[PDB]
RNA sequence: AAUUGAAGAGUUUGAUCAUGGCUCAGAUUGAACGCUGGCGGCAGGCCUAACACAUGCAAGUCGAACGGUAACAGGAAGAAGCUUGCUUCUUUGCUGACGAGUGGCGGACGGGUGAGUAAUGUCUGGGAAACUGCCUGAUGGAGGGGGAUAACUACUGGAAACGGUAGCUAAUACCGCAUAACGUCGCAAGACCAAAGAGGGGGACCUUCGGGCCUCUUGCCAUCGGAUGUGCCCAGAUGGGAUUAGCUAGUAGGUGGGGUAACGGCUCACCUAGGCGACGAUCCCUAGCUGGUCUGAGAGGAUGACCAGCCACACUGGAACUGAGACACGGUCCAGACUCCUACGGGAGGCAGCAGUGGGGAAUAUUGCACAAUGGGCGCAAGCCUGAUGCAGCCAUGCCGCGUGUAUGAAGAAGGCCUUCGGGUUGUAAAGUACUUUCAGCGGGGAGGAAGGGAGUAAAGUUAAUACCUUUGCUCAUUGACGUUACCCGCAGAAGAAGCACCGGCUAACUCCGUGCCAGCAGCCGCGGUAAUACGGAGGGUGCAAGCGUUAAUCGGAAUUACUGGGC
């Protein structure tokens, strides 16, 4: 990075929204694509990054779809990116979702441009959308806040013309600094592990240089490049700045985002990469003795103990940071959950071995069977399952966890008797001659035997009998007989209080 | 691949003048040679059978400053090596480049000596030879280079080495700063207080 | 198998696959094998001086 | 893979169909000789040998009988009509 | 001058001597882990999943076999924007060349793998019943004709892959005729079988003026040899188990027929009742074998990475074709599993090639550079292709060398540690003083791997010829991936570079403090329950060094499977 060389590049834009303002039909359309709906879900549960070529200059487009459960990955695009767009429909008007985007904008201290998604229909006006977000700082139109408003189709493909001009503008009336030759570094965009290709990166070069034999550094991970691939483009020579290239050959799979630095040598770059692991490693052990000694005591102070253990490994990096944190939102006091083993992409061995130990679900946003995977899932009793989207997979979690549940709410009597006249028998030691006054006693449903208001004694019943007959169920002002083991002393007066159980069941939230 | 630690420990720790302290003084006089190897070495001098094997590979490695690793080969080349195996393992310590420079003169000290043979500053039959380790035959001159001829190091360890016993085996001349190794030394020329039945020992079990 | 654990104190646990070195020390009988301390998720000891070659002690910054 | 000797398996085709017609000739030629053998006619067994007698010495010399296959025939063919006759 | 070399210790008991197991000192490894880490040279580097694979590359090459212009490189011709010296854009195979197609040869070599296989294997020593491209030696043919075809046009079926119908065209493609022993088949008489031209040039009788013809080189055909490879047979040797003792119908042998390049139950018909086996058949379990590797005094034991020989295998299972050679790694088909493409009718694909990824596992690599060299493939040659190979990158994996200073230096400093507080020890260590600059960093110079090949000449060979061509001299241009090479010279300054185990005995190397059968050590016998040289820390010390330990592995010790070389 010397001789301070400054060049003009293709800015790069974030969109955000409430999901369903049509954030991906915007891009799509630009493109010429239309991806949409051809995916599983219909809806983009993925970050990617697009360059197109159209007057005037050259720009590229970056999308993150807006969830609670993506509370990362829409913090990370906003500080990279120089422009961010805020979708925004004249009948979803302003949302929770949309609000937390308003956050990143400003935090972020990266200007923002808007665009109306609905001019179709007719219920759906812009004046609604100026004026309720107007009491936020954000999107002034006209009053000298130097926010501009745009209204597209969306659908129509109308321009557009408008916004694509404010987009240009926008990033023409800023200084646009870059440089064409000199160290690379930038940020990544998403990661993911393949099976042929195996670990690659989607990365944004600030400082726009590559090459076949210069030494990347993503993170705590080293390697040489060994080829590049750029959107469709199998093969890229060259990158710039401006447009993005997945980069390929590096040791592992690195974050799901993070700063990004070039070397001249690898040598050099082996031992400030195995620093970050000991860092890594060294606050890993710490947090691990402090949530474990942080209870100060030998177990749990109450019954919480029943806890559900998950495995989880997914296909892309960004999700499994991502998502678990949205997992661990469902947790609850009564029944916890946690992940263990979270992998960078496919199955192994020693995922399953570790799902095999202890008692667990094995689960993947995308996953497919090794070939040695599948003889040990299919040996021991395992659950393999796999799921397109991620909202399928936070109902069935907490539908797992809300089956673990145990609870009888219910211990209302069956019938209460009086007992009188004591018999003598040889099994039982006492055979206590009872009148039932209500309800109808049963065999095995529990009694609780009580005189003066106090419990004497408790048991469940062994043996109802009335005369030879020894019959299951006596009803009430029918003359009765009980007898129960362990019961010494039968006294005239009380009252025995025979009670069934049952149970309610349990829902999680 | 070197000590570079205190010389006169190693002195001290055989109990025996090995000459790393020479250069321009001699003959001790102020030592606190042997009397405590360590912080309780004031403890009596009773050691095992096995120990004095091992003191004695120790003495000659210390001597001449070799590795056990580099002196390993010097037996197993000794032993190989026709005649004698003990009369071989000095006849091939004696022939190294930095003992050979030590003898003649050139070097004060055997440290001194290989590390004047490290700097390239000495020559077998004209061409430089960098390694101290290298083995030198009958009929090899062996002198110091035009380039740091007559300096106060070389000069000084010359003037003292007339003092010294003055080897047959090799010719000192020092005339024109340059040596000559006439025949390989005999058992009586090196050894005596130094055992090489001993050393030999250790290497069988 | 079961393994020895070396040192004084540990943080292995349930989860966090160790390493285990083997070799047989006899004291605790069926023990045919010991854990390996610093390798994969486990711990070395800590506040140790001596010895740090066993255990997985690293050295520190004099 | 598209790799160079998919040129030579249609030739080898080519050759199998070429030399699959010549050796079913040839051999047809000497299904006529024992036809005179399992009968008791001796003129026509000779009339039959002396036929095959240029065709089977012509597919050794062109390099599909492979010599002694060729000559193996009129060895023992030889033997088998001069038993009666 | 050459397989000239042999170690023990600890532990049963109150103590002793035998007997006898366990344990340790040694060397070694395709290693890993823990800690640490400067450089160089050489070698090594998926030992588990013969589990599966993205992508590029791993075999093409001849216009001197042949019809040819599909490319762009010229030249030529023409038409134009014009500057009067040129570009521009259509024609022409005239040519340096060359897409596709026919043909030739190589895809049977090289590379990889260790799944099978306890004997169609391997090693060793013999034998007879065979073939063998290219390459060589020997003696003769290379005469004269015919009918097709891909390519390319006319259509048409396809989504793609890949065809269909009807024309046209060359050849070193193909098929008849003639030619026919030294060969094949026969007692013999006889019968019977082959082919191809291309390129260099040229006086002479000469062309339907293509070239005959002469001559040079190259190739084809036939037979007899050489060499090389390969097929096949015999003997011996080459794992464990008797808790496998009976095992075999093509089984053992014959005759006749067929079969193979060739002997043969190789494969049939018939006939006879044999065959193998206690010298271990058969069955079961495991395994490529060998030169060797490792250990050992030797005898032996264990082992079969890299290097080289032989064999088998090429997603699984089975079969054939082409060809001299394959029952074919990147060839064909069929079936199975798997993956990709699709218009859903149907196709395509096989990293146990080099890199590389998923995955296994404690763990083993760069999607590199070059055909500069060496050896192959093709060609007359240029030259093309060559993940073989030569190189580089990566990792201390191993082995070997070198550095991380040297000399001086008592105040035996300070500080630490111990102390009977006298002192000792760390310790010539440090600092200080005086020297040197290897290997690194920086700046210069500069071998070898490199002979050929190419273009002109000179002479001698061939010849009707001073053409041409081959060989041998001479002279002129060159061709290095590695490569900021190896090596050498200069510059600056002790500057940039030492850690690891262990110290109760075995076993080289000891005190204090803390802890008090607690926490821990440990290879064996054992230490710790308030003086621990056995734990933890400290000081000191020893061993060893960019390595040091632990663990695992095999031998040694083990005369404890003992043939050498033991008991009852
Ligand atoms: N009427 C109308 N509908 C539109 C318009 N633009 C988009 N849509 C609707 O929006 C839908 C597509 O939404 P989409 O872009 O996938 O939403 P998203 O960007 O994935 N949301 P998120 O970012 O939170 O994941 C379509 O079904 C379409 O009907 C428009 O201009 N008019």
């Amino acid at each position: 990075d010397t001789g301070a060389a400054a060049e003009p590049r293709a800015p790069v834009v974030t969109i955000m929204g409430h999901v369903d303002h049509g954030k991906t039909s915007l891009l799509d359309y630009i493109r010429s694509t239309k991806v949409a709906s051809g995916e599983a879900g219909g809806i983009t549960q993925h970050i990617g990054a697009y360059h197109v070529e159209t007057e005037n200059g050259m720009i590229t487009f970056l999308d993150t779809p807006g969830h609670a459960a993506f509370t990362s990955m829409r913090a990370r695009g906003a500080q990279a990116t120089d422009i961010v767009v805020l979708v925004v429909a004249a009948d979803d008007g302003v949302m929770p979702q949309t609000i937390e985007a308003i956050q990143h904008a400003k935090a972020a201290q990266v200007p923002v441009v808007v665009a109306v998604n609905k001019i179709d229909k007719p219920e759906a006006d812009p004046d609604r959308v100026k004026n309720e977000l107007s009491q936020y700082g954000i999107l002034p139109e006209e009053w000298g806040g130097e926010s501009q408003f745009v209204h597209v189709s969306a659908k129509a493909g109308t321009g557009i013309d408008e916004l694509l001009d404010a987009i240009l503008l926008q990033a023409e009336v800023l200084e646009l600094k870059a440089v064409r030759k000199g160290m690379a570094s930038g940020a990544v965009i998403e990661s993911f592990l393949d099976k042929g290709r195996g670990p690659v990166a989607t990365v944004l070069v600030r400082e726009g240089t590559l090459h076949k034999g210069d030494i990347v550094l993503c993170g705590f991970e080293y390697g040489r490049v060994r080829a590049m691939r750029n959107e469709l483009g199998q093969e890229v020579l060259e990158a710039g700045p401006s447009i993005p290239v997945e980069i390929l050959g590096l040791s592992g799979v690195p974050a799901a985002g993070d700063e990004v630095t070039v070397v001249r040598d690898e040598k050099k770059a082996r031992e400030v990469a195995l620093y970050r692991q000991g860092k890594f490693r060294e606050v890993k052990l710490a947090r691990q003795q402090k949530s474990k000694l942080e209870n100060m005591f030998a177990n749990m102070t109450e019954g919480e103990v029943h806890e559900v253990n998950i495995v989880l490994k997914a296909d892309v990096q960004g999700s499994v940071e991502a998502i678990s944190d949205s997992l661990l939102k469902l947790s609850t006091d009564e029944v916890k959950v946690k992940i263990i083993g979270s992998g960078v992409g496919g199955i192994t061995e020693t995922d399953a071995t570790l799902a095999a130990a202890s008692n667990a679900i094995l689960v993947g946003f995308n996953v497919r069977a090794d070939a040695s995977a599948r003889k040990v899932i299919e040996a021991e009793s395992l659950d393999l399952r796999y799921y397109s989207v991620i909202y399928n997979l936070i109902d069935e979690v907490k539908a797992a966890m809300s089956g673990m549940l145990s609870p009888e709410l219910k211990q209302q009597i069956i019938g209460l008797a009086e007992v009188r006249d004591v018999f003598k028998s040889p099994k039982f030691g006492a055979i206590a001659g009872c009148m039932v006054t209500e309800g109808v006693v049963k065999r095995h449903n529990p009694i609780r035997v009580l005189r003066d208001n106090v419990v004497i004694y408790e048991g469940e019943l062994e043996s109802l009998r009335r005369f030879k007959d020894d019959v299951n169920e006596v009803r009430n002002g029918m003359e009765c007989g009980i007898g129960v083991k362990n019961y010494n002393d039968v006294r005239t007066g009380d009252v025995i209080e025979v009670f069934e159980i049952i149970e309610i069941q349990r829902t999680i939230a | 691949a070197r000590y570079l630690g205190p010389k006169l420990k190693l002195s001290r720790r055989e109990g025996t003048d090995l000459f790393l302290k020479s250069g321009v003084r001699a003959i001790d006089t102020k030592c606190k040679i042997e009397q405590a190897p360590g912080q309780h070495g004031a403890r009596k001098p009773r050691l095992s059978d096995y120990g004095v094997q091992l003191r004695e590979k120790q003495k000659v490695r210390r001597i001449y400053g070799v590795l056990e690793r580099q002196f390993r080969n010097y037996y197993k080349e000794a032993a190989r090596l026709k005649g004698n195996t003990g009369e071989n393992l000095l006849a091939l310590l004696e022939g190294r480049l930095d003992n050979v420079v030590y003898r003649m003169g050139f070097g004060a000290t055997r440290a001194e000596a290989r590390q004047l043979v490290s700097h390239k500053a000495i020559m077998v039959n004209g061409r430089v030879v960098n390694i101290a380790s290298y083995q030198v035959s009958p009929n090899d001159v062996v002198s110091i280079r035009e380039k740091a001829k007559k300096q106060s190091r070389v000069k000084a360890a010359l003037e003292l080495a007339e003092q010294r016993e003055k080897p047959t085996w090799l010719e000192v001349d020092a005339g024109k700063m340059e040596g000559t190794f006439k025949r390989k030394p005999e058992r009586s020329d090196l050894s005596a207080d130094i055992n090489e039945h001993l050393i030999v020992e250790l290497y069988s079990k | 198998v079961t393994s020895y654990i070396g040192g004084e104190g540990h943080n292995l646990q349930e989860h966090s696959v160790i390493l285990i070195r083997g070799g047989r020390v006899k004291d605790l009988p069926g023990v045919r094998y010991h854990t390996v301390r610093g390798a994969l998720d486990c711990s070395g000891v800590k506040d140790r001086k001596q010895a740090r070659s066993k255990y997985g002690v690293k050295r520190p910054k004099a | 893979n598209i790799k160079s000797a998919k040129k030579r398996a249609i030739q080898s085709e080519k050759a199998r169909k070429h030399n699959a017609s010549r050796r079913s000739m040839m051999r047809t030629f000497i299904k006529k000789v024992y036809a005179a053998i399992e009968a008791g006619d001796k003129a026509a067994a000779q009339k039959a040998f002396n036929e095959m007698q240029p065709i089977v010495d012509r597919q050794a010399a062109k390099g599909l009988i492979h010599k002694n296959k060729a000559a193996r025939h009129k060895a023992n063919l030889t033997a088998q009509i001069n038993k009666l006759a």
